[PDB]
């Protein structure tokens, strides 16, 4: 298929010392997700451990098949923090099925107040989980579709495709 | 991203610094604007340890020994030492100098950033980055001046012979 | 829209400096295409003139996602050529009409032959005129849809949101 | 994507023969490893104007004025000169060493390219652009090892008095 292998190659690439790299990485995988998923946008959240329990606190927001990780740097004190019974990013976080989710106004669940925290409107997602350690460390979402309602199949390998390199990065 | 851009400026600082061993004062000069410039901190000031003392322009002399101090805590440690909350001071990343190695040749202190009002981790190892080329640069260009002034002197005591 | 605004801030930020600028910058433009149209690889035939006549000799090709200048960087001798009456690239070279072409196998005048160099199978394409000068010098595909058999007309909306800036880099 | 790398290698011939100023012949053993290394050329000369005459170790020495030769008319003009066919000699990238200026301080040649059998108008820039670092790394080197011999021996008649 090789779309996969050079474009995450060329990700690589486009990766440059500062601090500074496997976050940004996400992101450009965002970037990826959100292209050949042809979304609008998407997002990650951390699901970062404390008090036994982790937490699904928003990280990358507003993601485009771009928008700077500079962008997208939220403060920890201002950042949305999901409990694992609050949104499909701690029920995930909770069940760590593997989810296509054609609908979170049906296939709920869901907290919409990502599109409070985004300014984005939200109409369906997807997810895999993201685990390091014992602890869970990632959540990730793709957001409006550009070209139609909906994904066929084959897009859901593209899901899997690159949420399985996020899998493998912050880790 | 943004990532290839703060290597450039180690390219800049590099194609800079290395094409001012003529004068260290120069020298100065283009690495005070340069820091002043991207280091985003109001002000720094850059200590020069000798044996168990701190040196600085920072031209009025300013001096701290190594064990009395933080900054001088630093320069018997060499640790790059944050001070997110200073006490318009309010951070200082106070790190050392360096150059070949980790020990302490001196002490540089940024102050107040731009960009984020507290210092990062961030704020850190790239002032490090920063200061290898700024360490070869002092280093050597010293290196150039001081065999420049001994062997000058050398030959203004050439004269009766 | 923000997406291609940053894709190509971005594109911009994957790149130091060799030769060696313009082409690749339209080759990442490329990655772009076969990204957010969800291609499985896409393609760029210069168009370049000679004897008064342009000639759109292939220049990148089994351009992914992804893939090296190296990889597409066919040798002028060997490149593949079409004159003006052979291909929808010659065509498109004749025409200069904006080009849906929902399949090739119907909407004719294409070469077929393109599948033989590239060692792709085409199935359908699509096209926008590109000009340096009085001379036409670029023509641009997108190559087998990776969810379905077609694109839906918002997907038609990327490819002229990147053959645009195809057309605005080779000039 | 490979399209960001050469210019990191300059960074590579930087941290380099700027770290060896110290000794000239180290100089050259980095700069025909890095050389050799990068420029695919199987190998390579690289002449030294003097008013008008080239000099060069390739350590025996090789000669050639100003006026005469192809590589001496590039001394005369400092013109970047691929030569695609030579004539296991094949091509040779006959540009000069320069170094602050486009003034001939030197001619370098390359010879047998790897990746394509020709030189490309690739293979002259990129080549200029490595003999910025590599032209001042030898004028500023070299400016450092006369400073040295003269003013050392200098000393040394300062011996009497």
């Amino acid at each position: 298929r090789l779309e996969e292998c050079n474009i995450l190659f060329e990700l690589l690439t486009e990766i440059q010392d500062e601090a500074g790299s496997m976050e940004k990485i996400v992101h450009k995988t965002l970037q990826r997700l959100s292209q050949l998923l042809a979304a609008d946008r998407c997002s990650m959240f951390i699901c970062r451990s404390r008090n036994g329990i982790p937490e699904v606190a928003t990280r990358l927001l507003n993601v485009t098949p771009t928008s700077k990780f500079e962008d997208n740097l939220v403060n920890p004190d201002k950042e949305t923090v999901f409990p694992l019974d609050i949104g499909i990013a701690g029920w995930v976080a909770h069940t760590k099925k593997f989810f296509n989710i054609p609908d979170v106004k049906k296939n709920n669940h869901f907290s919409d107040y990502l599109d409070k925290k985004t300014g984005y409107t939200t109409v369906n997602m997807m997810a895999i989980p993201i685990t390091q350690g014992k602890e869970v460390l990632a959540v990730v979402m793709a957001l409006n579709k550009l070209n139609a309602s909906e994904f066929s199949k084959e897009d859901e390998e593209v899901f899997k495709k690159y949420l399985n390199f996020i899998s493998l990065v912050l880790r | 991203q943004k990532l290839k851009c703060e290597c450039q400026a180690l390219l800049q600082v590099a194609k800079n610094l290395f094409t001012h061993l003529d004068d260290v004062s120069v020298l100065l000069q283009e690495i005070i604007t340069e820091a002043r410039n991207l280091s985003n901190a109001e002000i720094c000031s850059v200590f020069l340890l000798d044996q168990n003392e701190l040196v600085a322009k920072v031209s009025y002399e300013i001096r701290i020994p190594a064990d009395q101090g933080i900054a001088g805590h630093v320069a018997t440690t060499g640790q790059i030492l944050n001070i997110p909350d200073a006490y318009r001071t309010r951070n200082i990343l106070c790190f050392p100098i360096k150059n070949e190695n980790q020990e302490v040749i001196g002490v540089a202190e940024l102050v107040n950033k731009i960009n984020g009002p507290w210092f990062s981790k961030f704020d850190e190892d790239l002032a490090t980055a920063f200061s290898i080329y700024c360490g070869i640069s002092i280093a050597h260009s010293l290196l150039y001046k001081k065999v420049n002034e001994a062997q000058y002197r050398s030959h203004l005591a050439n004269e009766m012979m």
